[PDB]
């Protein structure tokens, strides 16, 4: 039912003909590939 | 509709066919055509292929020759 | 009315599919188009075909070959190499991205969008079969792509066909003679995969097959292309019985009843012999008695774990040639004399013993020689805990510093997922030990 | 299939774009006319890689040339394989770069993005499945730091999986080619950092130090230069094109080469290369050609090798050859050279086979890898900002187009955060 | 592949070995001469060519089949007149030995 | 059958007639004698649709030219082509407009309605069953708009079941022509949105932006111009008067384009168009026709198609094709852009297929679309007018000749009311 896309999907907001201030920018971590972090351990089941 | 043929294949036998048909000895159900009729179908329609695949390629020739023709 | 479906996923398997096939129709002499110039057969009738092939209606006969892969390069070769004319065309599947040596991505990624077809494409070569004896499953433990889809393609055979036996050839890394940088991950959890799900299992590590070739075919400069022949070489005996008339024929069934202690221990090795090149048969007597001891030498096993240290606890040994039903008994007779060799306690005979008749055939340009003697060799054995060991032993190393961890975080795959797979590795080797344990 | 198109700013941006399709268009036969006279489908069996098509079988470079300034533009039009290009594709402004970053980055380079993402957007969604970008962009450069970091920064915001190839050229104390050069390389990292994946280094030393030490060549050109660094690129597009015996893409090679999430910054050489004089007597064999792979004056980065440990490294053979001598031989090193490579990551070297060797020799080698030698670089280049910061001088530039203080300490900190990290792994021990 | 050197000659060196040890190995009735008197019935006009599409037809009847690129390289070396046309004649002159 | 007549108004009604009619007659192969040297039996096979058969073999345009002063119907019957419209049907005064919006719709413009609508009638009575008209007219033109308006005003109040369409060309607000332009671009608008069918805007400071970026030669001409649009108004009748897969009959247009009855204005362009330097190194395939109608700069209009949100539009594709890829590719433009078309209205494209292309290529396509953008023109305009209002500037010229400023005050309510009107739908949600 749900048809859950996962690496590249089709669904956009400004794909084709999208696009019509100096203080921003990014502060310390906002880039994707920085943030030599990773997230909580969960159990986990594998029972199935 | 109809029922014409006894079977697809084999048409009603001759009245003089059956001469006996006094007793269930002889059924015409074993075939003795089976085994040949089989491979005779082969070819028959291979040659059906040998036919199309050719077609096929020439409609796209005639396709594939325009597309240079306008270019 | 018997016949075998085998699954190749994976480019390692790729390159075994075409390696795997190529000997079996020659044995047959099936022509490369497909239609075979037809012969009368030397051995067990003309229906031998029947278990490798189906009649094509007209013409050609298409084998039994389904091919999954996630890249293009490697599949559509096949697609126009010399046996273009052999498959299908809608039977070598293959998808658009490439995994890029992550599970996760092979196993949570672009599952659900090719997975289903292989159900789909599998089925129909199913129902036309009639009698199915079973199914091989043949993949590369350390590739990317086929550990997910594998073992995805694995679990899903689970509920599909039940009941029905699944057999399975996989390769797992070499111990020091390695390819990539995170072969151990996937592997852990390929393995992790296929414990509770498959009967019958075999080990090919790429390094002990590597050994022989110096050693007794004497080739210096081998590439994968000589491995494979090899592998296919093996592959037939296992099913030679299938076909071929035999005085004692052995039939796939007796594999999952015969070679496994329990249901959960199944990891079993196989061998070769005779190996011998001709440039050497000029001396070899290449006699029953000799090649029957070479199957239980040390150095030609094909997985580098040392038998010495470990005992025998199943061992499934199929002969094919002109020997002679005296001889084989003897053979054994020697073997269990020698204390080198140490069964358990509780397995009073570990020999199941297959014959065959017909010798096998010479595939064109090979390095193999021809011979009238062949063993296939299929050992479940102790000493197969070690080779766990060892990929363990780096599996912890590396999960310290938790290296390389993100890209399978960022696939949807929890992070968890090490811990079972540990626990249920480290669940396994405890077991072996234990059954190793006199009472 | 999975193909990739191309970006490139800046001069030397630009001027590799000249040499990069002549090689590329070689490989696969391609003439100055660009119709196709190929000899064997070994040629075409993926030429949709790097082309498109049209009618009468011409086939267009995947270009998209942007820069500042015309007249570096206009020299590459006029030379040799210069009318591959479409018109539709080129785009220029009017007042150029100044090597300031403020103009590449702010005001200038804002009013032309337009096109160029337009340009950019025009050509991804046509392709049948995208698989990356390469970028090549000169981080020496206004126009080439400012508009083209800021086009590496925009483009990932939209795409969310697309991978991504850089290929830069940081400035050398020695040639100092721009005095403003430690200025813009620091912002530039700072930028980096955050969207760019792969990264490789590649100092001009190395390229003047290749020209005489590995080459033995009189007087060589920015061409040779030119030329040394594009059979690097094509020695890593390569595998993705032709049959092997194990294909890996540039994204399978990512998986391998970058063991943190931001220790991404990698190392490339060629091989095997000789002189007219000496190239006679050595015997071109593998087991010669790894040799002067790991060997650390052939590096093309000034970052000396040997004062770092190795993290992670690629290896993707050229031409035809047996799986045993190329493995061997990679394990024959890991071990023998014990102190070199870190302990908590076993057998970190990768290998690869590509079925079809560069057209005119019969084996070749192109070497990527993380090693911490990298450290080296920035440090020295951190050390040069801070020098030229302390007294303001040359601040002012990026003040006067709507930069402000704060963005400098904070790229600083970053930098002098980065070379933090990527040295507490090599003390590091299991 | 790789034929722009030696090539010419090096991907035309396997090609024989194929055709030269195939024939051996089967070893039964494969008369080196079955492809010379075959040749002849494609000829029609006698003029000692054929375009690709028989001699690949001409191959596929003795028992001999190849890849696409082997293919490729034959036309090349043995398209003497830049015609595009194998010489079959040449072709059989050639795998086909001085005797011991 | 189901022909039509048309209607040109004012100088620039009259040019722009004087190519479509040229380009009419050359795609049914019309000699400028009148006498037919088609090819095939399809040129002739709907001649009705725009000509009326006459004894000698020559054919009949169905034109009816007004015009206040005599040198437009001067010209237009000087130059090529120019004979082929017959002198009885020609109509105009001695005195002429002045960009009088009052002097062309009520002083001199209501004296003419007499001769002009007594024709008009009876060539409509002449067609066996009328489908509708077309109309011709300049809105900052104060002949135009005022006679073009009147009768347009006229027409409706007699045929209550003919379908009306009027091509517009509003003045652009960069370039400027007249200074009368802002009052007289309402009075004709208000008096437009009560009584048109359908009226297309076409923005002629566009149509300069269209001939420099995407002609590229170097000097145009109003020639170029009328080019242009006479080709775009042969679109979107065309496949009415030929065979094809799904015939697209103008009230078609009508059916699928209009959502509510006072949204009654669309934009529309024609393409694809070559270069002097890029006609042969473009492509030639589906994505082509579909990746250049939806771009920004090809629309006729001074809007820009991004501003807002479509509320619906249709394509009309010409020539053959594959039409899996005419229905896939528009599902393809559906899909990636929604946020750009409203979420209520679903599968929100027209499409068809005529089988007859344009004289000397394979594809073509025009497109013709009612976009939410459109509520920049009107702004512009009507920010305009308040500004010269305030002051009663050159309201003396209006008022002096039977008008008074009250009705200007009602037109701004109604024009300013549409503007608000058109939005409320933007931010409306389901
Ligand atoms: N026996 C054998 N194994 C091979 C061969 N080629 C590759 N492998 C194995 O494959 C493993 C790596 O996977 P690849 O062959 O590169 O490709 P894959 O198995 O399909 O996995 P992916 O990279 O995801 O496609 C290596 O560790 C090898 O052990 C081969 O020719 N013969
Ligand atoms: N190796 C090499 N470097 C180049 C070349 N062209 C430019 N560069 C580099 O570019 C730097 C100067 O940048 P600049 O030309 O101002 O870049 P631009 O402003 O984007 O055009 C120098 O430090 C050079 O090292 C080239 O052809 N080869
Ligand atoms: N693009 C274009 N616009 C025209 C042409 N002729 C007139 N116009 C437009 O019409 C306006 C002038 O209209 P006008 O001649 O006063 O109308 P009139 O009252 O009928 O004479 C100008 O602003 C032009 O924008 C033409 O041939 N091409
Ligand atoms: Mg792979």
């Amino acid at each position: 039912f749900e048809l859950s896309k996962g690496p590249h999907s089709h669904k956009d907001f400004c794909s084709t003909f999208g696009r019509v201030s100096t203080s921003d920018f990014r502060k310390k971590n906002t880039g994707t590939m920085g943030s030599n972090k990773l997230p909580i351990i969960k159990p986990f089941k594998y029972a199935d | 509709m109809k029922r014409v043929k006894e079977s697809y294949f084999r048409e009603h036998p001759h009245w003089s066919d059956i001469n006996g048909c006094s007793g269930a000895k002889e059924f015409e159900g074993e075939d003795l055509a089976y085994d040949a009729r089989i491979k005779y179908q082969k070819e028959t329609q291979k040659q059906w292929i040998e036919q199309q695949i050719r077609e096929k390629k020439m409609r796209e020739e005639a396709e594939r020759n325009e597309e240079r023709a306008y270019a | 009315m018997r016949e075998v479906i085998s699954i190749h996923v994976g480019q390692g398997g790729i390159q075994v599919g075409n390696a795997c096939w190529e000997l079996f129709c020659l044995e047959h002499g099936i022509q490369p188009d497909g239609q075979m110039p037809s012969d009368k057969t030397i051995g067990g009738g003309d229906d031998a075909f029947n278990t490798f092939f189906s009649e094509t209606g007209a013409g050609k006969h298409v084998p039994r070959a389904v091919f999954l892969d996630l890249e293009p390069t490697v599949i559509d070769e096949v697609r126009t190499g010399t046996y273009r004319q052999l498959f299908h065309p809608e039977q070598l599947i293959s998808g658009k991205e490439d995994a890029a040596n992550n599970f996760a991505r092979g196993h949570y990624t672009i599952g659900k969008e090719i997975v289903d077809l292989c159900l789909d494409r599998i089925r129909k070569l199913a129902d036309n079969c009639t009698g199915l004896q079973g199914f091989l499953v043949f993949n590369s433990v350390g590739g990317g792509t086929g550990s997910g889809l594998g073992s995805l393609l694995l679990e899903r055979l689970s509920v599909d066909y039940g009941k029905k036996s699944k057999l399975g050839f996989t390769i797992y890394p070499s111990p020091q003679v390695s390819t990539a940088v995170v072969e151990p991950y996937n592997s852990i959890l390929s393995t992790h995969s296929l414990l509770e799900h498959t009967d019958v299992a075999v080990m090919l590590d790429n390094e002990a097959i590597y050994d022989i070739c110096r050693r007794n075919l004497d080739i210096e400069r081998p590439t994968y292309t000589n491995l494979n022949r090899l592998i296919a070489q093996v592959i037939s005996s296992l099913t030679a019985s299938l076909r071929f008339d035999g005085a004692l024929n052995v039939d796939i069934t007796e594999f999952q009843t015969n070679l496994v202690p329990y249901p959960r221990i199944h990891f079993m090795l196989s061998s070769y012999a005779p190996i011998i090149s001709a440039e050497k048969a000029y001396h070899e007597q290449l006699s029953v008695a000799e090649i029957t001891n070479s199957a239980f030498e040390p150095a030609n096993m094909m997985a580098k774990c040392d038998p010495r240290h470990g005992k025998y606890m199943a061992c499934s040994m199929m002969y094919r040639g002109d020997v002679v039903p005296k001889d084989v008994n003897a053979s054994i007779a020697t073997i269990k004399t020698k204390r080198t060799i140490q069964f358990v306690d509780w397995c009073p005979t570990g020999f199941k013993v297959g014959i065959n008749y017909q010798p096998p055939t010479v595939v064109p340009g090979g390095d193999l020689a021809k011979v009238m003697r062949a063993v296939c060799m299929i050992s479940n054995s102790t000493a197969i805990a070690e080779v766990f060991s060892r990929l363990d032993h780096k599996f912890d190393l590396m999960y310290a510093k938790r290296a390389f961890v993100h890209w399978y975080v960022g696939e949807g795959m929890e992070e968890g997922e090490f811990s079972e797979a540990r626990e249920d590795l480290a669940a396994l080797e405890k077991d072996y030990e234990e059954v190793g344990i006199e009472t | 299939m999975r193909e990739i198109v191309h970006i490139q700013g800046g001069q030397c941006g630009n001027q590799i774009g000249a040499k990069f399709w002549e090689v590329i268009s070689d490989e696969h036969g391609i003439d100055p006319t660009g119709t196709y006279h190929g000899d064997s489908d070994l040629q075409l069996e993926r030429i949709n890689v790097y082309y498109n098509e049209a009618t009468g079988g011409r086939y267009v470079p995947r270009a998209i040339l942007m820069d500042l300034e015309p007249g570096t533009m206009d020299s590459v039009r006029a030379g040799p394989f210069g009318q591959l290009f479409r018109p539709d594709n080129f785009v220029f402004g009017q007042t150029g770069a100044g090597n300031n970053w403020a103009k590449g980055h702010y005001t200038e380079g804002a009013e032309l993005i337009d096109s160029v993402l337009d340009v950019v957007r025009k050509e991804a969604e046509g392709c049948d499945c995208l698989q990356g970008f390469q970028i090549t962009h000169s981080l020496g450069g206004g126009t080439g730091s400012g508009m083209g970091t800021l086009l590496i920064s925009k483009v990932r915001e939209e795409y969310p999986d697309r991978i991504m190839e850089t290929f830069s050229v940081v400035p050398s104390p020695k040639v100092s080619d721009t005095v403003v050069e430690p200025y813009n390389a620091t912002l530039s990292v700072h930028q980096l950092v955050e969207n760019a994946d792969e990264c490789m280094v590649i100092d001009n030393e190395a390229l003047y130090d290749i020209c005489f030490r590995t080459l033995k060549l009189t007087t060589p050109t920015y061409g040779d230069l030119n030329h040394l660094v594009s059979a690097a690129m094509s020695g890593v597009t390569c595998c993705l094109r032709f049959p092997g015996q194990l294909n890996s893409d540039l994204r399978k090679l990512a998986v391998n080469l970058i063991p943190f999430p931001r220790l991404h910054f990698f190392m490339i050489g060629f091989a095997p290369l000789t002189s007219r004089g000496s190239q006679q007597y050595r015997a071109l064999t593998v087991p010669e050609l790894t040799q002067q792979m790991f060997d650390a004056k052939n590096m093309m980065c000034a970052a000396d090798p040997r004062h770092g440990r190795y993290l992670t490294a690629s290896a993707l053979f050229r031409g035809r050859m047996s799986t045993k001598e190329v493995d061997e031989q990679m394990l024959n090193v890991q071990n023998k050279n014990s102190s070199y490579f870190v302990e908590w990551i076993p057998n970190n070297i990768k290998s690869s086979i590509c079925d079809i060797p560069p057209k005119g020799l019969k084996m070749a080698v192109t070497f990527v890898g993380n090693s911490t030698a990298i450290q080296e670089m920035f440090k020295r280049v951190a050390e040069q900002f801070t020098a030229m910061f302390r007294r303001k001088a040359f601040l002012h530039w990026y003040t006067g187009e709507g930069m402000d203080e704060m963005e400098f300490t904070e790229a600083e900190s970053n930098m002098n955060d980065l070379v933090s990290e990527y040295q507490q792994y090599q003390d590091a021990t299991a | 592949m790789s034929l722009y050197g030696v090539g010419l000659n090096v991907q035309v060196d396997r090609i024989k070995t194929e055709f030269r040890l195939y024939v051996s190995k089967q070893k039964g009735g494969l008369n080196v001469r079955n492809l010379r008197r075959i040749f002849e019935q494609l000829d029609y006009q006698q003029n000692g060519q054929l375009n690709l599409d028989d001699f690949k037809a001409g191959l596929n009847k003795f028992g001999f089949f190849l890849k696409n690129v082997d293919y490729q390289c034959l036309l090349k070396y043995f398209d003497v007149e830049q015609n595009g046309n194998v010489n079959y004649l040449a072709f059989l002159s050639c795998i086909s030995q001085t005797l011991n």
